[PDB]
């Protein structure tokens, strides 16, 4: 979660799976995990009185300390890294193919 | 742990679950002597399989149980799984799952007798059956893509859009490296070489691995190498005299992108690919694009990846992006991605239990393995 | 094959 | 004497007005040797059209000029008329007025090259132009109904009123005759036979024309074909072998009604019939009920027309009736009923004369003859 | 031949 939320070079492959519609869309298991999330938006407290993290297995502790957990800002962000991706690639050949359809007319 | 068996054309990889390489790497060739014993101070066994049929490879004939994908003879195959067991891996299947890889389009009656033959012969108390090109794309780390493996008999493109592949939209062509070899000795008998036998056969395979390569501009190279020196190399035959190829170098690979020369009515392996992404839904088109994975030893030529992603760009549309994904040990993939596969703890459940076999026979591998 | 290749 | 010729993806007929069979039916290919001539003298042809190719189909890449519908090359459909008229039918156009046939939802720009093609390359004195579907009642003898036209090409269903095509309540659907022998080659793999090449796909039609079928129960037959041998049937290859289907025969037939087979989120032909027939006047719908018929040749199959009309009948309201109209000249509707058209006396009146054609141009096609 | 053969 550390490195995730690093934004290190490491991390771009898999990122691009956290931001699919596969991962996102799980309305039965974001409810499941909904008493186990971190109000990090205020607080930063338990949700519930216990709700121990250890009890869940290794994907699940994931899942909710990064989905469940960063929701309200976690599309935002995403759409942010997306855009920028995009950019740094497709505008570079973008502008050629302008220049040549002009050129040609 | 569990064995993880890639049963090959070629050559056949065999090791452990979660580990990061295969044990034992050799070749699944089984050679019998053709010649009369003569002196009886040593064994003389009947068969010899792997590479041990290698080192004595003059004397055999070496014959391929596997042809195209397809097990031509399963009393040699027989021979084989009984050697990378008790010999190259020295483990007893009786204890450990064995996975098993099986190459897409194949007939049903080739893994039925898989699947009868390990839990007859070897009595092993799991098994498991997939898809060569599907674990390819997990040994990269990805779930969206399209896999262009490629080895010694099957060359096939597997659109994987999930976790499962897409049925409708894998094409298998039947050229591949061993075809390769054929058209490497036809076409070096016009500088005055001539390889005709099996034995003969496996010295020209290592000079295609060594020497061949695929050229970016075929026209353009037929050209430069008609000015002659410049492209020339010599290699070393184990008889010990020295040969050169000049034109063959890039001839023999270009088959795959022409397989006109060979007298394939089939596209080449550019088209292949583009022809199979077609297949798929117009949303899913853009990811498989951007995520081309190679696999396979074909597609170890040097400066294949460059040359596929120009055939690939001048037939798609400029809009979208061409990235071909080339990892460094893709000869591997198929064997890392079923180490990943066999290491999970999902996988737990999708092994054939002994007793499930036995209630519905050697069938019970089409309803559970895919 | 059977009926086609020689597989 | 009115030619009335009816090009199609498949096969294209020709003939005389008034006659009921064509006198010319070959297939509609255009193949070219792709190995080099090594025997001087022969006078070997650089282009091969229809019996021709189909006899010498080992040595030539056989391309279809018209796939999907569209014609894709308009130098090789100017190779089949003229076949069509010189050879095949050995009659000169310029004194007989010739009948073309277009598809349901053409575009323009066929329309108008068809006409400028034959004008002037043919010259013919006279014109018209109909659409295929209409065509297929007309054969059946009732001008009202929904035709549901199917072939190598693309299935459409028409339901035409009053002898006029209704064009937003037609429907297309990719689901033809080369998608089935597609298919059936696909599924064919599972037994171990490989056909793959252009020469070996006329070799599966003829498998699909001669065994295949279509079950009234997918379900029920299933499992009778796996526990009993009585389904298999036995067919001979060209070159001798004897090759053996068991359940092959009711399930590349059964891709019509659940396309989902092929990978095609669209319907069957059973649910496209009920939207066409939804999407026409309520006053109208009883009518089309009762007079629906069947055309072309994918619609051939042994129990189509009980299948159909069970399958049609559970969608449909328990107060409509079926009746699904399958005459045994189905595969030659199309033509019959250009042959009909062609003989009226009033058939003179919506001629496109050449000096009409002259003053007005191509685009007279559009508002003469619609 | 060359290689291969005596030719
Ligand atoms: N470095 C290389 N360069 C070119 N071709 C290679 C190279 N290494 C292996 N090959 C080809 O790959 C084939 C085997 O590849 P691999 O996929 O690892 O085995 P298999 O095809 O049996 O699964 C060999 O027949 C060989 O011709
Ligand atoms: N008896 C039959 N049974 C099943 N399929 C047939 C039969 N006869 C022809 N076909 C299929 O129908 C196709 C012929 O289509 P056709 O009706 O000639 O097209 P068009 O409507 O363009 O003339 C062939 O490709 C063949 O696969
Ligand atoms: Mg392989
Ligand atoms: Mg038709």
């Amino acid at each position: 979660i550390r490195m995730i939320l690093h934004c290190d070079d490491s991390m771009n492959e898999c990122v691009e799976f956290l931001s699919s519609d596969k991962v996102l869309n799980q309305p039965k298991l974001k409810a499941d995990l909904e008493p186990y999330r971190i109000d990090w938006a205020n607080g930063g407290d338990l949700v519930n009185s216990e709700k121990d993290a250890s009890e869940l297995s290794r994907w699940d502790y994931l899942y909710v300390r990064l989905i469940v957990d960063l929701g309200g800002y976690w599309n935002q962000r995403m759409n942010a890294l997306k855009v920028k991706n995009i950019i740094e690639t497709n505008y570079e050949n973008l502008v050629r193919q302008t220049k040549l359809i002009g050129r040609a007319a | 742990a569990a064995l993880v068996v890639d049963n090959g054309s070629g050559m056949c990889k065999a090791g452990f679950a979660g580990d990061d390489a295969p044990r034992a790497v050799f070749p699944s060739i089984v050679g019998r002597p053709r010649h009369q014993g003569v002196m009886v101070g040593m064994g003389q066994k009947d068969s010899y399989v792997g590479d041990e049929a290698q080192s004595k490879r003059g004397i055999l004939t070496l014959k391929y149980p596997i042809e195209h994908g397809i097990v031509t003879n399963w009393d040699d195959m027989e021979k084989i799984w009984h050697h990378t067991f008790y010999n190259e891996l020295r483990v007893a299947p009786e204890e450990h799952p064995v996975l098993l890889t099986e190459a897409p389009l194949n007939p049903k009656a080739n893994r039925e007798k898989m699947t009868q033959i390990m839990f007859e012969t070897f009595n092993t108390p799991a098994m498991y059956v997939a898809i060569q090109a599907v674990l390819s794309l997990y040994a990269s780390g990805r779930t969206t893509g399209i896999v262009m493996d490629s080895g010694d008999g099957v060359t096939h493109t597997v659109p994987i859009y999930e976790g499962y592949a897409l049925p409708h939209a894998i094409l298998r062509l039947d050229l591949a490296g061993r075809d390769l070899t054929d058209y490497l000795m036809k076409i070096l008998t016009e500088r005055g070489y001539s390889f005709t036998t099996t034995a003969e056969r496996e010295i020209v395979r290592d000079i295609k691995e060594k020497l061949c390569y695929v050229a970016l501009d075929f026209e353009q190279e037929m050209a430069t190498a008609a000015s002659s020196s410049s492209l020339e190399k010599s290699y070393e035959l184990p008889d010990g005299q020295v040969i050169t190829i000049g034109n063959e170098r890039f001839r023999c690979p270009e088959a795959l992108f022409q397989p006109s020369f060979l007298g394939m009515e089939s596209a080449g392996i550019h088209e292949t690919t583009f022809n199979s992404i077609m297949k798929c839904d117009v949303d899913i088109r853009k990811d498989l694009y951007a995520n081309t994975v190679l696999s396979g030893g074909t597609t170890m030529y040097p400066g294949i990846a460059d040359r596929m992603q120009k055939e690939i760009t001048a037939l798609a549309p400029s809009t979208m992006k061409i990235k071909i994904i080339a990892p460094p040990e893709r000869k591997y993939s198929v064997w890392i991605g079923g180490s990943i596969l066999a290491s999970l703890s999902t996988f737990q459940q999708m092994w054939i239990s002994k007793q499930e076999y036995d209630e519905s026979g050697p069938s019970i591998v089409h309803r559970k393995c895919f | 094959w059977x009926a086609x290749c020689p597989a």
